[PDB]
């Protein structure tokens, strides 16, 4: 079913 | 022990889509257009039933920190910088992203088919090209969406709604000369 898009914030980045 | 894949199969959609393909994505606001994306890489559990799709972010000229401006093609949108993932069940549907000169060329327009003339940074909102061609007195860039006729005594090319005139008039013309002529 189609899942809804998160989108990130502009020059974000993720930790791990 | 994800491994990259060559393509996959939308089953909701009920199409496949390969690395590079530009991607419509069902957006967290439902009163909202579509996003945009281009496919960069597929990725895989294994072999498991979850897949995640990496994407290069097209943003929609409203959808960008400038906000949409009176020369912003309805079906334009900016290349950027912005990248993350998604997963595939995303995946609305398919698109062509066009470059300008082909989107021109494009005898009809689908509701999905878009074109590209800018690069986008979405930190700073700064564009590539920085400047563009600029027409009319109003000294607007092109709109691929603005019918526009050509005064050949400048070479300029007039929307007519600027120059005394409606749209049915113009298209009637083929001889053509600006207020300078
Ligand atoms: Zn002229
Ligand atoms: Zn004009």
């Amino acid at each position: 079913a189609t899942k809804a898009a998160r989108k990130s914030a502009p020059a974000t980045g993720g930790v791990k | 022990p994800r491994r990259t894949l060559d393509s996959y199969t939308v089953k909701p959609i009920n199409k496949t889509v390969k690395p590079g393909d530009c991607v419509l994505m069902r957006p967290s606001d439902p009163s909202k257009p579509s996003y945009v994306a281009k496919i960069e890489r597929i990725e895989s559990d294994g072999r498991g039933p979850n897949v995640r799709v990496r994407v290069r972010w097209y943003y929609r000229p409203e959808e960008s920190i400038g906000g949409r401006r009176q020369f912003h093609g309805s079906k334009e949108v900016f290349l950027s910088d912005h990248y993350d993932t998604q997963s595939a069940d995303t995946i609305e549907g398919k698109c062509m992203v066009h470059s300008f000169k082909n989107y021109t060329k494009l005898d009809a327009v689908g509701n999905d088919d878009f074109f590209c003339r800018f690069e986008y940074n979405s930190s700073t909102g700064a564009f590539n090209p920085d400047r563009v061609a600029v027409y009319c007195k109003c000294e607007m860039p092109y709109n691929p969406d603005d019918l526009m006729v050509q005064c050949e005594g400048c070479s300029d090319w007039f929307h007519p709604a600027c120059i005394e005139m409606s749209a049915e008039e113009a298209k009637r013309l083929d001889h053509f000369f600006c207020e300078n002529c």
